[PDB]
């Protein structure tokens, strides 16, 4: 669950 | 839909490349949602030369650097401009493209992205294209189709020689008819509908809809607290014969279980007694008949019983012979109430009678009765929504054509139902549906609304069966109906 | 980053409108993730005339028809081309735009989307722009900033007169320095970094990074099963004085708790005895001193103790006077081992000594010691990463400049640390860090790597404290360190 | 409060009967809340002739018909008008009233409602009134007191010969001092404060408050993310002697555990070394002394250490002799920083010195040190809030007079603390408090605010001890402090 | 739940 | 959670 | 819990 966003 | 893209570019001003980018990234996000983290997987993207393939190039390019491996197999000859553009981006970004498929290739990849053909498919697939689709279908890999599985005609759901079988289909804007009608519905696998930026007014302008939970929730009639059986209407069901003593029971209960206030059956004696021995709540009027079938001698008794009911259902288990034929057509010609015409009443029906009727009607044929009704083959009518449309419009009626996907139309509005399962593939299930529709009309829904709500709830009740679907029977289905209603809210 | 966008358009060939579309939709998706279903909310989008505002127009347009209400307040005069384009799309789609802000307006909206200024901000905000930012800041609404909260200088983190305080910031490609350094870090709220389609090689080319869990996990040295204390190195810590008997204990334990094999302290007698009475595992060598402070008479004893250790830490609680000054500079000039230079060893240091040193060094100043070290104000050096870079490079060392965001640099590579909390704002916490860094060097990490791992783990240990952070003390922090390490894997 | 009732009737216009009705029903509701359904119980209401008794009549009347049994024992001679009115209502409603108490009577009732005397009590209770109170106290029944347990002087908390011991007290408008100070606090049992309709501005106008969770939550200083030890202040604690080597450690840790940035102790060598051997985070400066006690020879060293700290605490474990006396008074006379004056610094203090001081001071005596300080008996000063008020005002200081209920006053505002338990009745607990107060001043709270927050949190930490309170020691209390802070938010 | 009573 | 996808 | 209210 990480293609669009990194936190 | 072709309309929709064109207008969104040409009148609203959205660059076609932007729509194509949104398309492709929506495929990436749908895969992430379905597969979890994508970085562990190797992806084989199959791109045709059209805009379906362009969408594929967007997908491949967006996987570069983030996943174990990307490869594109470009299968087209010419490229459309947006496909060309996106092909050039994929290359600039460092993506590897080949132009020849070697069977051994599926070996080294986990996910096949199928962007060979979408809505631009025309006629049959053969040659390299067919072999590659058959290889993918034999590979046991995860298959994600872009827009529609390649090989499905998006207007009908037909397979054009061969077609991809997908685990996941990401379609854009709205579901296509080919996702909704079989075999295509089967080949689609799990369907995601992606918003790619069409204005909402265009998305909503479409004449055909899938029936949804939300639509059915808004249509369910209200239950005012200060009410009584009269509030919720009365149904007469004219049904049964000495051959079929059970059908009327299933129809009558179908009416009661959707919340109708009063259901009267009229059934040849002594078969009428079967109904109240199973369900004493039902009223079952003995009709005196010469040979165990309704005939003209029963016409006046039935018109009389119809005088202070709201709706009349007719047909389930009547039998198909000339006395039934005479009776049904004279009855329907004179009855000035909404009619739900099913089963053997359809098998004897004279369609001139529907034109000369002032009151409304819903017809509920399976393809076998539709075929007979319009004098065509089963194959000609199965899933033929334009034919159903023409028939509803010619005869001033709602036609509910029953099948794994049921079509409900009145000639203007066409709705597709996708609830249900093979447990309904067993006698009795239709007889229940007829009662459900009659019941909702009795409660005040229009014919079309009653039919929309009924087909949906009827399929949803089947899906709520606790055990294997194949063991479901119509009696059990009746019991599931109020659970379906509860889960609906 | 300006570099990055330009290259992605100009050399890779990605239409700037496509980047802008991906920007805006990534803002929508980030809000959905943070707020749940967006359809219950009313959105006030504030758009400047630049590309930040263009991004805003993309957001507003994509909310049309799906949420309770969208309004754009366009605040610019001229529009850039992509902003113009997207403005025209929003309008065509039916979006409402106004050009004058009325204080009463925040009343009728739930979410303010702040797309006034991003990286194009130049100099101070005044006039209408300032009033509107101050109104939004007083409104108590949910604020989502596009790229950076308007008013934060994206290169430094400074507030240019006034700035938006966001609950959520969606930035594109990579974090900006202004998200990382305070005050900007504070004004950013929760930060999402969105992939908008830059090629990955460009995203990775950037010289400055935030230190992450994954980077620190890959740097942790290995623990081979067949090993003994010698495998994991020896540290000498030269520390303490009669004024500061505790500092050396905290440094020594910092070394042991990160997995160093052997730690020797050298501390003036009788203060050396304090260490083993708290932690008997430590070795604490009594150094005979005239007045309770290291001086030149102790130089040879210390060089001798340094002969078969791997690293020497010096400074915590030494005191700042001329005997300490003489001793520290002669020691460091002759010691041919890696040195971790902290605290009072920094306060007396003569920087010529770092240039004439063949062995490596890490310096660990807070801004107060950096200011003194380069003879500038605290304000000139605080968060001044270019200054730290120049200093690391001039003196052939790693500089760890400590603050809520710590800068670790060697003049080529600069890393920012963002773990930790105000419980570390209390004496002792730095003395622990020094030991941690010395320990990781002893185990074989380079100076820069030891410092990166240490600053990260040190802040993460503070965050693991069970009770209110303000009550955290250095002794408790030591106990949390191996929990931090475990959670790291 | 007498003020409050009068104004609510005479100026606001609320009929006194209405206030009395609201009083009585609030007692009924409080009992229901505490006892569950009231209908299973039999109630013996004891009514005097005043308005306390009138309130009782309202209670009895409202129980009629709803509970197993009501009986009133009317004990007065004359009735006030509202008592008369309500007596007449109880009778009209069918309530039974007797005028003579027979010891055997408690036998047949489960709950005694004590409405004999409230705030109108004057001088000692004897005669029938005392016997009846002693009978109720020996009965083991559930006792609910109306306003204050009869026999407690509501201005002081003293018992006037004898007093009711309640399980529950329902008081009106605001807590009375007699609920807050012992013994009355003990006799009150669980206290409910009922809103009976006084305007809120009057309720808030009262000069003395109980310290609450909400008040302390709003006073806790902020912890900005971008901060460092300097942000949170520096404390010097001048403490210890050769007799008392531990006190300074407990004070210093008290400062650190409430979030102070830096704590320096000054303690006679070698006792200063004790502190860092327990808690290395502390800085403990060795003070060279002739006989193990601070004297005038140490004055200049201490003023020097005080120059760049925010607050100075002095006293814990100094010893009480003439060298300490000289030193403390010269120090305080010259120190121009806020001072927290505790323990042996109080025992030697010359109060003229507090008048000639420009900087502020908090004094923290237990009654034994207050008695000595103002040259009165322990009995004269214990719980004597007016005396503390006069002293705070005369000497321009905050006085924190420590006891199970601690009084914090500055001569204008007086606050009562009611957290804590007997685990604090053990040496060391005060030494911790001093550090806590100094710490909060260092962080920026005013003296009065620092003292309010500290007394509250200090008692709350004791209550969080997991095991029996009597086993609590000061070291454990230090550990509980940050838990208290966390639970506070 | 605080209009009538404070504890 | 419905802006991008309908099922 | 029934002195004030019945439902
Ligand atoms: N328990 C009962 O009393 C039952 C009585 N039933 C009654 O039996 C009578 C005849 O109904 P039937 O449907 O059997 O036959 P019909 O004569 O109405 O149908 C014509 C033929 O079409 C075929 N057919 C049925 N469903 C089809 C589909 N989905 N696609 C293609 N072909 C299809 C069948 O093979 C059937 O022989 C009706 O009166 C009906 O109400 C049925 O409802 C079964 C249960
Ligand atoms: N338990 C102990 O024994 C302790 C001893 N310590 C020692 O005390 C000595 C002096 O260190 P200090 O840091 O107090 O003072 P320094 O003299 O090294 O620092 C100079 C001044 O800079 C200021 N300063 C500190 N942190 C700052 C920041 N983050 N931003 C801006 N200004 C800042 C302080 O006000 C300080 O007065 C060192 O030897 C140190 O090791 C400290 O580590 C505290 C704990
Ligand atoms: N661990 C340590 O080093 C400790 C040292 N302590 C120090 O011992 C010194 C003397 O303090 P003390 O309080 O014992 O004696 P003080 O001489 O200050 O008190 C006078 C007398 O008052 C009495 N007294 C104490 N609390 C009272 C109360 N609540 N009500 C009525 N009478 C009370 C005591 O019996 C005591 O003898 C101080 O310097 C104090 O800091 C105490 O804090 C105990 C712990
Ligand atoms: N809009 C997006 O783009 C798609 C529509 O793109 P279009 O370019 O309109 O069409 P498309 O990409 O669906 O397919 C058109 C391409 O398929 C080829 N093709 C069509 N039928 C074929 C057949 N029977 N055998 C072999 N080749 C065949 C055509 O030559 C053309 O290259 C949508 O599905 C959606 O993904
Ligand atoms: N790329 C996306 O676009 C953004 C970069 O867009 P650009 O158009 O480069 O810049 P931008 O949209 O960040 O801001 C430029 C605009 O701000 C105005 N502006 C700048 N400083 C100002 C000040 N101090 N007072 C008043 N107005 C001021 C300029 O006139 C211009 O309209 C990124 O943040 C990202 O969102
Ligand atoms: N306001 C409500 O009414 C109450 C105040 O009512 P008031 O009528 O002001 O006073 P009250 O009802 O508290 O008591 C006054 C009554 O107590 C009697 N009394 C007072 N001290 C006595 C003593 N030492 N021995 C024997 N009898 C004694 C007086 O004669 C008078 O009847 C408040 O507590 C509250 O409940
Ligand atoms: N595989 C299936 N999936 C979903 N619905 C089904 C399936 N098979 C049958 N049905 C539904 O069951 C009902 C069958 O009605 P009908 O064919 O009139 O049979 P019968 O007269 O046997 O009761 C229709 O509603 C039809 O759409
Ligand atoms: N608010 C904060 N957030 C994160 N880290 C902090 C904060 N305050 C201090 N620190 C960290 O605590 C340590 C303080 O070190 P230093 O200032 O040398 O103090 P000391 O000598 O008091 O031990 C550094 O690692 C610093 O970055
Ligand atoms: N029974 C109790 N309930 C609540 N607080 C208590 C109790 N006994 C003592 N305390 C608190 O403990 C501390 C005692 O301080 P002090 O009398 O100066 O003793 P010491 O010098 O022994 O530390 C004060 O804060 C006091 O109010
Ligand atoms: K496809
Ligand atoms: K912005
Ligand atoms: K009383
Ligand atoms: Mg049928
Ligand atoms: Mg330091
Ligand atoms: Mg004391």
């Amino acid at each position: 669950a990480a293609w669009l966003f990194e936190a | 839909m072709k309309e929709i893209d064109e207008l969104t570019i040409k009148e609203y001003g959205v660059d076609s490349r932007i729509l194509m980018e949104r398309a492709g990234i929506s495929v990436v996000l749908a895969m992430e949602e379905e597969l979890g983290n994508l970085s562990d997987y190797r992806f084989l993207v199959l791109c045709g030369g059209g805009n379906n393939g362009g969408d594929g190039f967007v997908v491949a390019r967006n996987l570069l650097g983030v996943v174990k491996d990307v490869l594109v197999v470009f299968l087209g000859k010419k490229k459309t401009p947006d496909c060309e553009y996106n092909y050039g981006l994929y290359k600039k970004f460092g993506g590897k493209v080949v132009e020849q498929f070697e069977p051994s290739i599926l070996n080294e990849f986990d996910v096949v992205v199928d962007a060979i053909f979408g809505t631009g498919l025309r006629g049959e697939i053969t040659g390299e294209y067919a072999e590659i689709i058959n290889l993918v279908n034999k590979s046991g890999k995860v298959v994600v189709s872009v827009d529609v599985p390649s090989g499905i005609d998006s207007n009908t759901g037909k397979v054009l020689r061969t077609a991809v079988k997908a685990d996941l289909t990401v379609t854009f804007g709205v579901p296509k008819i080919g996702h909704i009608l079989f075999p295509g519905r089967d080949l689609t696998g799990k369907l995601k509908v992606a918003n790619i930026g069409h204005p909402v007014h265009l998305i909503n302008s479409i004449n055909r809809y899938v029936i949804t939970r939300e639509m059915v929730r808004s249509l369910l009639p209200e239950r005012p607290r200060d009410s009584h059986k009269g509030t919720y209407g009365k149904v007469l069901i004219i049904a049964g014969s000495r051959l079929y003593s059970g059908a009327p029971v299933l129809s009558g209960m179908g009416s009661l279980k959707v919340g109708t206030g009063l259901v009267k059956l009229a059934v040849p004696f002594p078969q009428n007694l079967i109904a109240t021995s199973r369900f004493p709540e039902l009223i079952s009027v003995p009709i005196d008949t010469e040979k165990g079938f309704f005939s003209l001698q029963n016409l006046q008794e039935c018109l009389e019983l119809s005088k202070d009911v709201d709706v009349v259902a007719i047909g389930p288990g009547l039998g198909n012979n000339e006395h039934v034929r005479e009776f049904v057509n004279e009855f329907l010609k004179t009855l000035e109430k909404p009619a739900v015409i099913d089963a053997d009443a359809i098998n004897v029906l004279d369609t001139s009678v529907l034109k000369e009727r002032k009151s409304p009607a819903v017809l509920t044929p399976h393809p076998g009765e539709m075929a007979r009704l319009v004098k065509k083959t089963v194959g000609d009518v199965k899933y033929n929504y334009e034919l159903a449309e023409e028939f509803a419009k010619e005869n001033d009626c709602v036609l509910v054509l029953k099948s794994a996907t049921t079509i409900v139309t009145d000639g203007e509005k066409t709705l597709f139902n996708i609830t249900g399962n093979t447990g309904l593939s067993k006698g009795g299930s239709g007889d229940v549906l007829t009662g459900m529709i009659a019941g909702f009309i009795a409660q005040g829904l229009s014919p079309l609304e009653a039919s929309t709500v009924s087909v949906y709830l009827h399929g949803f009740a089947a899906e709520l069966f606790e055990q294997d679907e194949r063991g479901l029977t119509a009696s059990e289905l009746l019991r599931l109906i109020p659970e379906a209603i509860r889960r609906l809210k």
